[PDB]
């Protein structure tokens, strides 16, 4: 499972 | 038992007729046989602050202590103390520290604000930087002392309890402890090193405060120990935060060497400052190499298993682990230093701020990998163990994505949980 | 000194293949030497509740901890542990412990919630029931390990001081300790057993919690030791409540018999739970006798 | 380990048939072989106050201890103990203390109002003048007690955590700690084997720990002399994470100021008690370290900070201290007491009547010992050492003998810089 | 230098 395209989300925040 | 004179990262003559009296971040101090005296010589890593400066002893100090004020001097058998403050606006003083027979004089510690000085017999002297005593204290034998501010280090020994220490504040009033002799779980030192070892029998290569206030030790086992809720009795706790050996071996390609050491120097936030001694003996040689930096990392990984994944390289799911524990740890720290003491260098606010934000990274990678393996139990643990509201909706998104309903609602009345403690 | 793996009420191999691993109120843990490996069996006394199982013990496991939930397994040497949960709902989940040059594992302990490792080196290491680490803590060597819901019991020991003990509790928020390193007023060993004291050198034959949460320990002179009011500092003592040598006399109507031996399992309440042992060895063997009850 | 029953200020038989079983301010108690028993003789300092007396020990006491209103002796196998009133108003009661096998009396203790028997059990039995009865309560072993009015100093020692002690007050119900059991830094006796032929080591037989007196001071505090020969004097009791215990005289350091310089080795020092800020004392002339028959005078030994170093003390030169160097060892024996001191006002209250009047004196001659510091660095030129001891005064009316010193010594600047701590002050004071 | 005069004026205070 990839969550690079999610940890990126969240460091956005 | 022999008490001998202790100096942080101090080393032994051996064979030649100089050695470092002590060593930490701001410096080191060198001690060279001069026939009869000694040249003593105080050279500093920040070039631009401070001028390097020699001078010579005519008394035999085999006991030192560096700050970014003053240099500290003793003698261990004659009692005769001398602070050498760095700039030459203050004046050096000097001072002969009272000792009935056979004490001596096995630690000192000085602050921009305290001296210290402790014996074999447990007296506990101590002075403010122009020489002016404060009180004379009776306590167990003293071994070692580090000192910072206006707090206090000391490691003590018996032939009762073997190693224990204390952590005090010299306030303007009095001397307070937040630990009074309390155990030291130090490994004890069990060879071409025995030098080192008649000359440091403990094996304390040495000890500090963290930049962040935080006691540390490293002993034989080359392991930094750091002592963890010191400001609430029942919880301290000492943590094992670097295995500098387990370091070695992966720079080396996990490879076993016998001819690279560390020397501790110092701790600030997250990296240890040292000295890589390349040779036979374990400790620094001259002329001093440049310091080296190593990251802490908790003690978590196994030998055999990193070399099945492959410097070594580490598995992204495995150094997760390591992430995830080390900004566990980090975190809890800076926190109780933040919510107790306030900031010291102005970033702390910051780092705490990154360092949640590493931790909640981590956690949600070791909760990817859980829901990979379809161990809905397992990921649910993680998730409890975060910390943004907004790591708890990155969760659900990776729930979401792993297909599995179960854990998002699951994960949702979590989110519902904590936002209703928001209402009250 | 030697530092031996330990287990609560753990009997060694002797002159046969086969032993017991760990023992108490919810089962037993044996284990036999085979052609090529080991074969564990986990069994328990409330055969209605739980379902016995066995399995091939590639590894060789030589420590072990039973509850209610589970059983946990560890390898002293290569510190290796695996963890297997009673029902099959949940998976069951192997970790490795890290050790340095000569670091063994010398006692585990599992709750409901917890999963605990101690090391010769005084490395404390605990996880939660799925292997998601939480600390590493150094203290004293740990040779006993015990635990009960968050609560923590431990022995340690001290080149200078002997044995010691620590009472602590891993709450939600951090370890919080209620006894750090205390004396344990416990009786060293002072022969057809000499194979056991090779086995427990420290003569601990288990130890504990009460069902009312309160630390046991049961050494070679085989009295029953109770720490009561440990959340007072001041008032908290050791209690002799039960000295099994008294009991036993009773039971032989006056009569000085060296077969029977007591063997701990658990304190709950108002009985002991043991294992009346007949015949030279002071330790049970195969197959088990019924579970018995003594009065306190 | 073998406990010895212990005694303050106790010696022991040695090669003679006579010892004294305790000793103190108030007077010393000595037993004598008398054949098959013994004769127990109770003596005073205060010969107006009260009559010396003896009477014969049919049971062999080798436990005392005296106040000033009777004597507690004991026996330390038996577990006989028996209470003996002064005057004639309170009859003599005599008791059997419970003891198991090998359990031996360690030590006992007794003020007007109360009385407190240990045992190398760790059994702490305490009653009242009258002989009724407290809780009992289990501790570790007790090797030595003392007590004040109706508070208890004892030490416990055990092969796990060497010495301890507990500070308590034995009240009408039950016994509250003040501090229970925190290590106690007192010095063990380091005895060799030539010590074995030594002329001393009956004492060490006698008194393994070294513990040649403990008592509380006048004042309250609790103080213990051990074989190092220095007075610890336990401060800030009341308040367990600042307790700390501090040497207040090295009775070696004064036997050698008194000989003018010189080493001796048949002068030494029995402890009897601390008034104020002098050591009430025996002073011992001879092979042995312990007084014996007849008992000298007591002496008077006024305390002294441990400050003092033995090769600067002979350059400046019974031995002459320069002022200057005395005032550095009196602004830290004034600060010392002056905290003790207040602490004592701030909680108990006078017990004398004459406290407020000391400690007034005392902060007087704390400033004065300290000013004399400051003009000592004015002379030298040392404005920042000067202005670090100015902080540490007291008296307002001592800032401004600080000013008028700065303005003698020509330093403009340390003079604004005082004013603003009398300025400072004021401002905190309006708070 | 001499204080003596200064101390004696503290002490008469």
């Amino acid at each position: 499972i990839n969550i690079d395209d999610i940890l990126a989300e969240l460091d956005k925040e | 038992f022999r008490y001998m004179p202790f100096s942080p990262a101090g080393t032994p003559f051996g064979f030649t007729d100089r050695r470092y009296l002590t060593m930490n971040e701001v410096g080191y101090v060198s001690t060279v046989k001069n026939s009869e005296q000694y040249s003593i010589t105080v050279s500093f890593f920040d070039v631009g602050r401070f001028r390097e400066y020699h001078f010579e002893d005519l008394f035999g100090y085999d006991l030192c202590f560096l700050n970014e004020k003053g240099t500290l001097f003793g003698q261990s058998k004659t009692g005769q103390i001398q602070y050498r403050p760095h700039d030459s606006i203050h004046s050096n003083w000097t001072k002969i520290i009272p000792l009935q027979a056979g004490e001596r004089i096995t630690s000192v510690a000085a602050t921009p604000v305290r001296v210290i000085v402790g014996t074999s017999l447990g007296y506990f002297r101590s002075f403010n930087q122009f020489g002016v005593p404060f009180a004379v204290e009776k306590t167990s034998p003293i071994v070692a002392l580090t000192a910072q501010n206006y707090r206090v280090f000391s490691v003590h020994y018996s032939q009762f309890h073997g190693l224990s220490y204390s952590l005090s504040e010299l306030g303007t009033s009095s001397k307070r402890y937040y630990k009074r002799e309390c155990p030291l779980p130090m490994s004890l030192p069990n060879d071409a090193n025995l030098d080192y070892y008649n000359f440091n029998p403990m094996g304390i290569k040495s000890l500090f405060f963290s930049s962040y206030g935080d006691p540390c030790i490293f002993g034989s086992d080359n392991t930094l120990l750091l002592l963890s809720k010191w400001r609430s009795p029942e919880e301290s706790k000492w943590l094992p935060i670097l295995d500098s050996n387990m370091e070695i071996w992966k720079m080396s390609g996990g490879k076993e060497t016998t001819d690279i050491h560390v020397w501790p120097l110092a701790l600030a936030y997250d990296t240890l400052n040292c000295i890589l001694v390349k040779g036979k003996h374990i400790w620094p040689e001259f002329p001093l190499p440049l310091p080296s930096e190593m990251e802490i990392r908790m003690p978590v990984f196994v030998k055999s298993k990193l070399l099945e994944e492959n410097e070594i390289q580490i598995p992204v799911s495995m150094a997760a682990e390591e992430e995830y524990l080390r900004s566990k740890v980090l975190s809890e720290l800076l926190t109780d230093t933040l919510e107790n003491d306030g900031e010291m260098y102005g970033n702390e606010n910051e780092v705490l701020a990154a360092l949640n934000g590493a931790y909640d990274k981590a956690l949600l990678r070791l909760f990817a990998s859980a829901c990979s393996d379809q161990n809905v139990e397992k990921a649910l643990s993680l998730a409890h163990e975060l910390k943004q509201d907004r790591a708890l909706t990155a969760a659900v998104k990776i729930s979401e994505r792993a297909e599995l309903p179960s854990l998002v609602k699951k994960i949702n009345n979590i989110r519902e949980a904590r936002y209703e403690q928001q209402l009250k």
